[PDB]
């Protein structure tokens, strides 16, 4: 099975550094275009770094553009992430996230388990989530909507929307990986839709396991940028 | 420019296996297929086994590494079809190693013996377009069992063109060899043929000499110098 | 003093007959083989892009020859400018080094895919292949620069303009150690390539692997009048350049002049070997039948 | 001798295959060509599509 | 004594099978179609070109959503094209090198290849891995497998050179049924729109009718007289068309038991290698072996577009579900789409 777990993680005095690496297994280590993403203690999910197969393609994002910088060791089977200065704003638990994209391809299939460590935004798009929490009652009809600063509809004829869940207490999972199909693993109550902004999210007969806290994420322009986080509570 | 994200990273999803593909051509470069035919009575599995030795249902290869060159050899034998709708599979092979039995000029079912049912074989498939530049390899295996053999048997018996020395087990394999390369159309193409036994040590060396021979003489072709 | 006057008119009388056979039967040659390798060879080879670039630099030799041709017609005289005889001549050199280099590159092909086969498979590609072509093509364009700059033309005695290919009198010491220096990189050293790669190649072809291998002789007889024709021309060429620009230093004495002139007609009729052999190289090497002669009969028919 | 089977498998297939009840072949060419013409105003291959609807435009 | 009676009974039986068959011919469709107007000539040109393949291509398959391809080759890899954006989806690597078959399941999940290898190789391109490795190896036939046809996600029929055509389950790893009957070598397969039925053909120049759910033959088509590797059956399901090596083409009827048009010139001396139909059927599409493709209109038997691409055998002759594009490839290793 895919295994992600990390390693290096702990306390340390801000300005230091830090070397973080999470462990690959189960899986083809060297067709899978790693990222790396936190979940700060008071805010969501957020991308950090990306790197493609074979160390083709390394991106960063705005805030940790050359602070941060990431490796991967395809012979060692592992991801490496060093950091040349920390702070408050970087603390957080970092997730080492797989992803491989090709047609019909799921992006972000799975998360590591991840490690905390505490110490002692132009032309992007930004995700309008305007609920935070969804008092709702099983086996009812939950609908979450999602919208973005530009449509999403491209050339191709696809908007590219993904759809999060982080359950308390673990790492979170893909649900939706595009406008309107279901990803892996995922049971067929979840339908979505929408018109090229208006992105919705319905769900039906809703269990006890749907308690966990939604992500929205837009994929047309690169930066990964979260939603607000619509924690649904029973 | 105008592609997204998930095109960009398809774009060099492709790349990357592109360049693998490359990589895999540039490795196969330096491998060549050699077409492996023989009847079921040649001894072909005893062959392999002793190639094997000396260096160190579906179609087999054996590939062997000698001087940083890899061959190998697919054995079809065991494809019971009409062989006209596969053989043309097989049309950019640098050579043709046949495995031909020195002791089966008498066994025989359609009142015929084995030696016409090899020439027949070898007739049709020199003539298919496909060998149109690949050239031929002969092995002659069970070397010892014919000159034992050819004190009881004769060639004069079944085929009425062996005069001389009848009773030799030196001219009789020249004569077959002789009739053998006789097959050959207006098209010149060479066939190097060895005189192998059951236990040998040149076995590998002569087909090494005559890849390399073969490979001389398509370079040759190339190269503009017949 | 110096021996203006020649008296072997010979040489000017018979070159301009012999330049032009060579343009004719060249052009043609050329023609052929060009329009053979640009439609009729869909799969290419790093010996055929070798032989292409060996053509094309024989297709500029011989758009080059009718220029020479017409200025050796009548007299030793330019009716062009100065800058036409410059790019003539440089175009002329040029092409000529690019045409000795390239039968360098064939032969050493030759004898890696011969000497080494198995050794050399798949170690030649495409891509090497015009790396090392279009390395030569910069080496020979930055090596005939300076002959670009050395060239002129000059005023002489009898108000005839000549169209120096060489030089002007003018900086006669420079230019021949120069000229010398460079024909000795770039001749001794591929002469040292071309002799080694056939003996070594023909010892290979006599040296028969097997038994039943085929009769190398034919191509072995190719191999050696091939090596032949180069040699009976290109060296005897440079070498009496070499004593011309020599003699130019040296020599050109009141007291004897007949070996002047006579040294003068020799170069002259090396230089026509040279531009003979040139011309009946690219056609000698099409004219093998191992796999181009067939499948331009073909095209044709 | 296991030619006695293939000879009664292949006449038991021949007498099978007789008992088929056959239409007319213009009924079947009528409705070929019926269903050919009612297909002929959707084929992209048979009616050039414009380069908007082709996605081979690019 | 019983042999002999049993032959003369089969020969006098096929007589009157031709009888009937021959009786019932009221009017061809030559005399009927008089009425309509020609297509005429169109041309197709060269929309995509897939260059990615080191041998000689013998297979292709399009997917429902026409837009991925596969294509297997000589030098052992099977990699998934894309139609629109001119990408290398996948690249499975094989344990053999010889195959001449493969096969595109419609729901995409598995990719099937085969060959001279003997088994029928099932990947599982949905893999939670990543990599596209082998989930099931449908070994156990004594010939080349020289087609295979996907029509669920868990059944596929496959050909192979014993003369016989074998339906597999991927679950269990063992053929269900098997379809005997076939005297000479089969070469290729198709399978109707309702996927009840399928045509194979042989190189015995007779194209016989078989039943997935049945198992056993019911119609037989003898109108050629070469061998055939090429079959493919007609939009609506009643009607199916066979490339022979003779250079010709006949319209089969199901329910006629006889041939409509021949589809052939005298200007073709070569064989057909792949058949393949649009979406209409109105158009009728065959790969030669002369260096080129050709175009047969279906209604009038003329020669209505030619398609000069590649310069070798094509073999790869193919129509999207939606009849979008034409895919054709060849043995220069390059696929060419049309449209
Ligand atoms: C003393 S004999 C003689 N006679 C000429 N007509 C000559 N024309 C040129 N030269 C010399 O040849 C060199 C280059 O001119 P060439 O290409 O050999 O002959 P042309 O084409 O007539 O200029 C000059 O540096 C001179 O040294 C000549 N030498």
């Amino acid at each position: 099975d895919v295994q992600l777990v990390e390693s290096g993680g702990g306390l340390v005095q801000p300005g230091g550094s830090r070397k973080l690496s999470c462990s690959a297994s189960g899986f083809a280590f060297s067709s899978f275009g790693m990222h790396w993403v936190r979940q700060a203690p008071e805010k969501g999910l957020e991308w950090v770094a990306y790197i493609s197969s074979g160390s083709g393609t390394i991106y960063y994002a705005d805030t940790v553009k050359g602070r941060f910088t990431i490796s991967r060791d395809d012979p060692k089977n592992t991801l490496f992430l060093q950091m040349t200065s920390l702070r408050s704003e970087d603390t957080a638990m970092y997730y080492c996230v797989r992803s491989i994209y090709y047609y019909g391809s799921s992006p972000f299939d799975f998360w590591g388990q991840g490690t905390t460590l505490t110490v002692s935004g132009g032309s992007d798009i930004v995700m309008t989530q305007a609920t935070s929490s969804v008092p709702v009652t099983p086996g009812e009809s939950v609908s979450i909507s999602c919208r973005s600063s530009k449509s999403l509809l491209h050339s191709n004829g696809n908007t590219y929307l993904y759809w999060f869940l982080q359950r308390p207490g673990q790492s979170p999972q893909l649900l939706i990986y595009r406008m309107s199909n279901l990803a892996s693993g995922v049971p067929d109550r979840f339908s979505g839709s929408g018109s090229g902004t208006a992105f919705t999210l319905t769900i039906s007969r809703l269990e006890a396991e749907d308690v966990g806290v939604y992500y929205c994420m837009q994929h047309l322009e690169y930066p990964l940028t979260f939603g607000a986080g619509t924690k649904l509570e029973l | 420019c105008t592609l997204s994200a998930e095109d960009k990273a398809a774009v060099e999803r492709s790349k990357m296996i592109d360049r693998n593909l490359r990589r895999d051509k540039r490795d196969a470069r330096r491998e060549l297929k050699l077409l492996l035919l023989g009847t079921g009575e040649s001894g072909k599995s005893t062959f392999i086994k002793q190639m094997r030795i000396i260096h160190g249902t579906g179609i087999i290869e054996y590939p062997f590494d000698l001087e940083n060159i890899i061959f190998r050899m697919v054995d079809v034998g065991g494809q019971r079809s009409e062989r006209r709708k596969w053989i043309h599979c097989f049309e950019n092979v640098t050579s043709i190693m046949f495995l031909v039995a020195l002791s089966e000029y008498d066994q025989v079912s359609d009142n015929e013996n084995r030696m016409e049912e090899s020439k027949a074989l070898f007739r049709t498939i020199i003539t298919y377009p496909w060998f149109q530049n690949s050239s031929v390899i002969l092995f002659l295996n069970k070397k010892d069992l014919l000159e034992d053999k050819i004190l009881y048997s004769h060639l004069v018996d079944y085929f009425p063109e062996f005069d001389g020395p009848q009773r030799d087990a030196q001219a009789a394999r020249e004569f077959i060899l002789k009739m053998f390369v006789d097959l050959n159309p207006d098209s010149d193409k060479i066939i190097y043929s060895h005189f192998t036994c059951a236990t040998d040590t040149e076995n590998i060396r002569f087909v090494f000499a005559a890849v390399k021979d073969t490979i001389l003489q398509l370079n040759l072709k190339e190269y503009n110098l017949v | 003093f110096k021996c203006a006057l020649t008296k072997t008119g010979f040489q000017f009388y018979y070159l301009p007959a012999v330049y032009i056979l060579v343009f004719i039967i060249g052009f043609l040659g050329n023609s052929v083989a060009i329009w053979m390798f640009v439609f009729h060879m869909k799969p290419w080879s790093g010996i055929s892009v070798y032989m292409f670039n060996l053509a094309l630099a024989d297709f500029l030799y011989v758009l080059t020859l009718p220029a020479l041709i017409f200025y050796y017609f009548n007299k030793t005289d330019w009716i062009f400018g100065d800058a036409m005889c410059k790019l003539q001549r440089f175009i002329f050199h040029v092409n000529l080094y690019g045409s000795i280099l390239f039968l360098t590159c064939i032969s050493a092909h030759r004898y890696s895919g011969v000497v080494y086969p198995l050794k050399s498979l798949g170690r030649l590609k495409k891509k090497n292949a015009i790396c090392i072509s279009v390395l030569v093509w910069l080496i020979v364009v930055v090596a005939i620069s300076p002959i670009l700059f050395y060239s002129g033309t000059g005023v002489r005695k009898n108000k005839t303009i000549t169209c120096y290919d060489t030089t002007s009198d003018e900086y006669l010491r420079s230019y021949f150690i120069y000229s010398m220096c460079t024909t000795v990189a770039m001749f001794c050293v591929p002469l040292v390539l071309i002799l080694g790669c056939y003996g070594l190649i023909v010892r290979a072809l006599i040296y028969k692997d097997l038994d039943n291998s085929p009769l190398r002789r034919k191509s072995i007889y190719l191999v050696i009048i091939v090596l032949t024709v180069f040699a009976v021309s290109y060296i005897p060429f440079h070498v009496m350049k070499t004593m011309n620009l020599r003699a130019r230093l040296d020599f050109q004495t009141p007291a004897m002049c007949a070996f002047n002139d006579r040294v003068y007609a020799t170069y002259q009729v090396t230089r026509g070997l040279a531009s003979l052999n040139s011309c009946v190289d690219p056609i000698l090497y099409f004219l093998a039948g191992d796999t181009f002669r067939r499948r331009l009969s073909r095209a044709t028919r | 001798t296991a030619s006695i089977a293939q000879a009664r498998k292949l006449v038991e297939q021949l007498k099978m295959e007789a008992n088929i009840d056959r239409i007319k072949v213009s009924k079947a060419a009528a409705d070929l060509m019926a269903y050919c013409e009612a297909h002929a105003k959707e084929d992209p291959l048979l009616t050039p599509v414009p380069a908007s609807e082709n996605p081979f435009r690019e | 004594s019983e042999l002999d009676q049993l032959r003369q009974e089969a020969e006098q039986l096929k007589n009157q099978i031709r009888d009937a068959r021959k009786a019932c011919a009221d009017a061809t469709l030559s005399q009927i179609t008089n009425n309509i107007d020609p297509v005429g000539r169109i041309q197709m040109r060269t929309r995509r070109t897939l260059r990615g393949h080191l041998a000689k291509i013998y297979a292709m398959h399009w997917g429902t959503d026409s837009r991925l391809l596969v294509s297997a080759s000589q030098d052992g890899k099977l990699i998934i094209w894309d139609s629109y954006t001119t990408n290398k989806v996948h690249a499975i690597p094989l344990r053999s090198s010889w195959v001449m078959t493969c096969a595109y399941a419609p729901s995409g999940n598995y990719v099937a290849c085969g060959g001279l290898d003997n088994i029928c190789s099932i990947y599982n391109l949905k893999t939670r891995e990543g990599n596209v490795r082998v989930s099931r190896e449908l070994a156990g036939h004594t010939g080349y497998l020289s087609c295979c046809r996907f029509l669920d996600d868990n059944q596929i029929v496959t050909s192979s050179g014993d003369t016989t055509c074998a339906l597999w389950d991927i679950e269990t790893g063992q053929q269900t049924t098997t379809f005997t009957g076939h005297t000479g070598d089969v070469m290729s397969l198709s399978l109707a729109p309702d996927t009840r039925l399928f045509v194979s053909g042989a190189c015995d120049a007779s194209a016989k009718l078989w039943d997935v759910r049945e198992g056993m033959c019911r119609q037989t088509f003898t109108g050629h007289e070469s061998d055939i590797n090429a079959i493919c059956f007609f939009p609506n399901g009643n009607a199916f068309a066979t490339g022979s090596d003779d250079a010709t083409c006949r319209l089969f009827d199901l329910r006629a038991d006889q041939e409509l048009m021949t589809y052939s010139h005298d200007n073709i001396i070569c064989g057909i290698t792949s058949v393949s139909f649009s979406k209409s059927g109105r158009l009728l599409l065959a790969g030669y072996d002369d260096f080129n493709c050709n175009v047969w209109d279906a209604l009038k038997a003329d020669r209505a577009g030619v398609l000069a691409g590649h310069d070798n055998r094509v073999s790869c002759l193919g129509v999207t579900d939606d009849g979008m594009a034409v895919a054709t490839g060849s043995w220069d290793s390059f696929l060419k789409i049309w449209n």
